[PDB]
């Protein structure tokens, strides 16, 4: 039933109706200033998905731990496909961001 | 000499500089009221003394002697007279500003001059709107606490290093310490003045009441609602009165409170007026003089009346009204937001899906415009301040502003289908009916007739083909002349007397608002929808934006607040320029914050 | 300035074709029930422009319950009945006038006779014969509005629009 | 070529976060003025007294 | 769509209300739903609505999820292995630059270090005309892809909108002159009145939606809606939505021909935002009439 809300959806709904705000205006002036949103939403991102690659390694320099590229490489991948959903809401490209993070 | 009083110029030239004044007074009380921004010769302990001693006397002017109590002044003159020039002078400017308007008002009462909202909109508009601005300008000037040390201490340091006191200080002392309680000093001035400000409060009583309804009555007739009917939503709306249905309501609340303050004498005589008087007080329970400034109005009116031989009547009915509004008016306040949100959200979708609706249907967007800018400034003054106690807190204002600036993007973005819906108008039936209204008059003299003709004659010239071409058009010179005509005829000895003709009053004031439409489409947009106070009002602009991004439903209207910003540019004025850096930059600061926050939220997201 | 209208009567009396008749001038053959339903018609009546408000009501027994909504905040109460239908005369004796007297007793009542092109009609006159019935005549009317005590007794006919009008400009100058 | 047949270009583009005029908006001083009232003539049917 | 579902919309359109006004808020929430019930019970009593046309519905809403599905999947690859051939394209990131060193010569000096991964030049330095010819052909088919500015969602849409040319999806032209407000002779008129039969709760003893066709059904409705530009209508005119509307403004619960009236509002809000999120991606990914003034006679 639609009664019963996850964390998912609820997430989910939230996300679209943010992502739905920053798209409504391409481009604002203020004080002939022009300001794009979407641009912050982007560099967010961008610093996000670095701090979140570092992180997931798990690496601790005093027990010489570090996690497996296996499972690394699927969080990745689970992070890209998100991102990519995020795409079909908003005019951003995420190819470039994945270029720039990744490289 | 009627023909060369110059009413029209005289209104809207002191109209203007009546603003700037606020303005200008404005700023000396916020940059006096912290002690980092006040003058540096106020603080300093060594020249206490001195204000003492000022204060002590202020309009009498005593150097000869100096007993000790002063040395420490002499040796700064110069600098005092370098540094405290802006503020005497602004002063002096007020001054002029008093003498003028007083000089206008004599000058009208002596005219007899015929005032009426319904027949000389703008007229009476103009006037009423002059006469607030000067006790706003008085009440204010009265609030702030140093104006006599600037003014004896400037002098004083002028007399010192001259030998002769400013030509111009004795009036201005004069007024200050006649002006303690600037209310019970403009009742007994206004006096003369009753018969013409009671005739011109009294006209309101054909829009102000039914434009105070509850949502029930909104409800019940369904207002500002395209679909209810669908056979005559093609139809153009248009009512005889047509600039009284976007009006201000807060601008009639400060009209009546005020006019009824100064023509008291007419309250216990007319009903109509107590009437009007006690629903005015009813409606709200603080007023804002300008910007954050706020007058209670029981306790002030109770204060002046308290005096008054046999006014116990009114002081008891300032009671129930207090009573009534505190308890009734947050209720209905928020019955008319949440109707509100609803209307602009079925306008704004149904002008999106056909925006060709647009033109016939302006008057109705408007309409929403000035009701939602009216009910977002009630919540906002009233919200800070009147603690009593929650219920003067409301989570879904985001709506109402998105809807706002929806309805502000399509008639920028929708303009030209408008000016042609307009032109062809006027071209074709203004035009027509108002040749045949002129030449159907018994008799008309040159000056007034060199005027309708031209109107008729530039009305002709407009076509269609000027639109598609990006032709831009000025219609100020209709809108002045009318405005000329207007005063030419509400005298009295008039050849052409005014309230014979009303007809003819409400129909030039039909063409002047599509005129108004055609070329000034920014300048209704802006004085329909003015939101520029939040730029005073930052903790709440902030709460708002904080509790509408914890909210995951309002979410979606969040970025009506950056666009909000935009409007923070509007209550500049040329006669203050000092103001207009440190507004732009306020301005800049707020968006990006807004967007920052907002692309933290999104990420936050990102990572669950 | 506005005038509310509420429609009662017995089913299929001919009342929401009466409204449609007055306000987009055409006429319908058909009969599909109606729960309620709202209708606005703009008019100038004794030189006073009047924007008149119309509602209509369920003639069915089932739709009771949801009738007394549309009653409240009224200014002239209409009541029709079809002259070639005594049932529906005598439900205005007992039923439809005491329904408008209970919850707004003030207010006044216009009693308006339908069908009145149907009400010469032998063929009409023949079958209703079958059943031992005979229609109605004018002073029939006349009692029954007295005995009720409404403001005016009229006749109308959808199809011809000979009495249309007449209902709705007597309605208004009843409240005035 | 077959793929290519079913695709179309995307309209995005980059722009950097905040842009500013090339001239900004300097302060203007304040100068004192009396009023008139002879600076409406020119424009309608004024009087000139 | 050209077969079974136009039999079906056309046959449906056939039983549904000339003439459907919303109700004045007057009448209240628990009256409204009596109004609906008794204006639609043809489409309620319809059988075959849950098991064919839903269905169908299903088929083509999926179908679209799976064109969309598989497009960012192939974009997801095809960055991916771009990212791997960028030392031999050239491809260098932005290295750290602090103070002391400007970023041309450290550029500069980085591209040095990997000139030998280049492959162009290496090969026309030296090789045969036949390897010049292939790598630079590979290399151009490498560089140019389809998530460089290119997508093809939109044409998807297009040619669904060209399949959609019988009448009975539009209807004829408004009376009024502007647009159909009380006249059901629009598809979305109908899918309101599907949005009302299945928001009812259903027994114990039976599925949902949800639980038989999930979101597929919803998809392709909005999709429907959208390609006909229909979807304002569809907000301003449903009778799901009018009647949450008016539960909110005057909040009251009783049961209506064995229909719970809350339940029934908070499964409204639920499809309704559901709808709202696939109409805003469709909008997203899909990117006048003037009137004549009055003349005097
Ligand atoms: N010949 C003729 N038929 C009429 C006339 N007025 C109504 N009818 C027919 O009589 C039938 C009933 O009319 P209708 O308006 O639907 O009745 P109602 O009382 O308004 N219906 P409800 O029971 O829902 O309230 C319809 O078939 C209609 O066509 C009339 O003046 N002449
Ligand atoms: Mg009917």
């Amino acid at each position: 039933n639609r009664l019963v809300v996850t964390n998912l959806d609820k997430l989910h709904t939230a996300l679209s109706e943010l992502c739905f705000s920053i798209n409504y205006v391409p481009n604002m002036v203020v004080w002939e200033h022009t300001f794009t949103p979407r641009e912050y939403l982007t560099s967010h991102l961008e610093i996000r998905f670095t701090k979140s690659i570092v992180g997931m390694t798990m690496y601790n320099q005093a027990t010489q731990e570090i996690a497996k590229p296996s499972e690394l490489l699927t969080s990745v991948r689970a992070y890209m496909t998100v991102l990519q959903s995020i795409e079909n809401y908003v005019q951003i490209d995420i190819t470039r961001v994945f270029n720039n993070v990744l490289l | 000499q009627p023909s060369q009083q110059k009413l029209a110029e005289k209104l809207t030239i002191l109209n203007d500089r009546g603003v700037g004044m606020l303005t200008r007074l404005y700023n000396i009380k916020k940059a006096c009221g912290d002690p980092k921004a006040k003058p540096s010769y106020l603080i300093d302990k060594n020249l206490e003394s001195a204000v003492k001693f000022i204060v002590r006397k202020f309009p009498a002017v005593e150097t000869r002697n100096n007993n000790q109590q002063l040395a420490q002044l002499q040796k700064e003159k110069s600098e005092i007279l370098k540094n405290l020039a802006l503020y005497y002078f602004t002063f002096v400017d007020v001054m002029e500003f008093k003498d003028h308007v007083c000089e206008l008002l004599n000058t009208i009462d002596v005219c007899q001059v015929f005032f009426d909202i319904t027949v000389n909109f703008d007229l009476t508009k103009n006037y009423l709107d002059l006469i607030i601005t000067y006790t706003t300008l008085m009440i204010l000037l009265s609030r702030i606490e140093e104006r006599k040390a600037i003014i004896g201490l400037y002098n004083y340091a002028h007399e010192m290093t001259h030998g002769a006191s400013d030509r111009e200080y004795p009036r201005l002392g004069q007024m200050i310490v006649d002006y303690e309680n600037p209310l019970k000093k403009m009742m007994e001035e206004f006096v003369p003045h009753s018969k013409s400000l009671s005739d011109a409060l009294i006209s309101l009583q054909m829009v102000y009441p039914r434009r105070n309804l509850s949502a029930d009555q909104w409800r019940n007739a369904q207002l500002l609602s395209l679909i209810s009917a669908p056979s005559t939503m093609l139809n153009p709306a248009q009512s005889d009165t047509m600039p009284c249905e976007y009006l201000s309501l807060d601008a009639m609340e400060k009209w009546i409170i005020f006019g009824f303050i100064l023509c008291h004498g007419i309250l216990n005589t007319d009903a109509t007026a107590l009437n009007l008087w006690k629903l005015a007080l009813q409606s709200s329970s603080c007023l804002s003089l300008f910007r954050d400034e706020v007058f209670h109005i029981h306790k002030a009116a109770e204060d002046l009346f308290v005096n008054i031989r046999g006014y116990n009547k009114r002081i008891n009915d300032i009671r129930e009204c207090k009573e009534a509004a505190v308890s009734h008016a947050g209720s209905m306040h928020r019955e008319r937001r949440k109707f509100l949100r609803s209307a602009l959200k079925e306008l704004a979708t149904v002008l999106s899906d056909q925006p060709g609706l647009l033109g016939p249907k302006a008057l109705f967007v408007f309409m929403a415009l000035s009701f939602a800018r009216d009910e977002i400034i009630w919540l906002l003054r009233h919200a800070d301040n009147m603690p009593k106690k929650d219920d003067f807190i409301d989570k879904h204002i985001a709506e109402l502003i998105f809807y706002m600036e929806e309805l502000r993007a399509h008639v920028r973005k929708y303009g030209p289908v408008m000016q042609r819906y307009y032109v062809q108008y006027l071209s074709g039936f203004d035009a027509v009916v108002l040749n045949e209204l002129v030449q159907n008059l018994s008799v008309c003299p040159e000056d007034e007739s060199i005027i309708m003709s031209s109107f008729v004659n530039t009305m002709t010239s407009l076509s269609v083909k000027q639109v598609e071409d990006g032709e831009v058009f000025d219609f100020r010179g209709m809108r002045l002349d009318w405005f000329r005509l207007q005063a030419y005829t509400s005298v009295s000895k008039a050849s052409l007397g005014l309230a014979d003709h009303r007809e003819l009053g409400k129909m030039m004031n039909t063409i002047i608002f599509h005129t108004k439409m055609v070329d000034s489409l920014v300048e209704m947009l802006v004085e329909t929808s003015d939101l520029s106070i939040f730029c005073f009002y930052s903790r709440a602009f902030e709460k708002m934006f904080q509790q509408c991004l914890e909210l995951p439903s309002q979410s979606r209207y969040s970025i009506a607040f950056p666009l909000l910003c935009t409007h923070f540019m509007s209550c500049t004025h040329e006669l203050c320029p000092e103001e207009r850096h440190h507004i732009g930059d306020r301005s800049l600061s707020l968006c990006n914050m807004f967007l920052d926050e907002m692309a933290k939220q999104a990420r936050n997201l990102i990572t669950d | 300035q506005a005038i509310k209208c509420v429609v009662v009567g017995d089913g299929a009396v001919g009342k929401t074709c009466l409204l449609i008749s007055y306000t987009t001038n055409a006429f319908s053959g058909e009969y599909i029930p109606t729960v309620f339903d709202n209708y606005s018609a703009n008019v100038m009546v004794d030189g006073k422009p009047v924007n008149l408000g119309l509602w209509d009501t369920a003639g069915q027994e089932d739709y009771d319950r949801l009738r007394p909504l549309s009653y409240p905040q009224t200014d002239v109460f209409l009541i029709c009945f079809s002259l070639v239908s005594p049932a529906s005369f005598e439900n205005v004796r007992a039923k439809w006038y005491p329904e408008v007297r209970h919850h707004c007793p003030n207010t006044p009542i216009i009693l308006v006779g339908t069908k009145l092109d149907l009400r010469d009609d032998k063929d009409t006159i023949e079958k209703l014969k079958e059943k031992k019935l005979t229609p109605i005549t004018y002073p029939q009317g006349l009692a029954m509005a007295k005995e009720i005590g409404a403001v005016k007794y009229l006749e109308c006919s959808a199809l011809t629009q000979r009495g249309l009008k007449t209902v709705f400009d007597e309605a208004i100058r009843a409240v005035l | 070529r077959e793929i290519g047949i079913l695709t179309t270009n995307k309209n995005t583009s980059r722009t950097h976060k905040i842009i500013a005029p090339a001239n900004l908006e300097r302060p203007v001083r304040y100068i004192r003025k009396p009023i008139d009232y002879t600076i409406l003539d020119d424009i309608g049917h004024g009087v000139k007294v | 769509l050209q077969g079974t579902i136009l039999q079906y919309v056309k046959t449906l359109m056939e039983v549904m209300p000339k003439i459907c006004r919303l109700p004045r808020h007057e009448y209240g929430s628990p009256g409204i739903l009596e109004f609906f019930h008794h204006q639609l019970k043809d489409i309620v009593e319809y059988a075959e609505l849950k098991t064919v046309c839903f269905q169908n519905l299903r088929e083509v809403g999926n179908a679209i999820l799976f064109c969309l599905l598989i497009e960012q999947s192939l974009s997801l690859e095809e960055v991916c292995d771009l990212l791997h051939a960028a030392p031999f394209q050239n491809i260098l990131p932005r290295v750290h630059v602090k103070e002391g060193e400007r970023l041309d010569a450290k550029m500069k000096r980085l591209e040095s270090k990997y000139a030998p991964l280049h492959l162009v030049p290496l090969i026309e330095r030296l090789g045969t005309p036949q390897q010049i010819a292939i790598a630079r052909e590979g290399d151009l088919l490498t560089k140019e892809r389809l998530c460089c500015g290119l997508s093809m969602f939109e044409v998807i849409l297009t040619r669904i909108r060209s399949f959609l040319d019988d009448p009975i999806w539009r209807g004829p032209l408004p009376s009024n002159g502007v647009m159909h407000v009380d006249e059901c002779v629009e598809f979305h008129r109908l899918w309101s009145a599907m949005q009302f039969v299945y928001c009812i709760p259903v027994g114990t003893h039976e599925f949902t939606v949800e639980q038989c066709f999930g979101d597929g059904l919803h998809w392709a409705g909005c999709m429907i809606i959208v390609l006909l530009g229909q979807q304002r209508r569809f907000a301003v005119l449903d009778f799901c939505y009018h009647l949450l509307k008016v539960q909110k403004h005057d909040g009251k619960d009783e049961i209506i021909k064995n229909v719970p009236l809350k339940k029934m509002v908070e499964r409204i809000r639920k499809f309704q935002i559901l709808n709202d999120e696939i109409i805003t991606i469709l909008d997203k990914y899909l990117k006048v009439r003037c009137f004549q003034p009055p003349i005097h006679q």
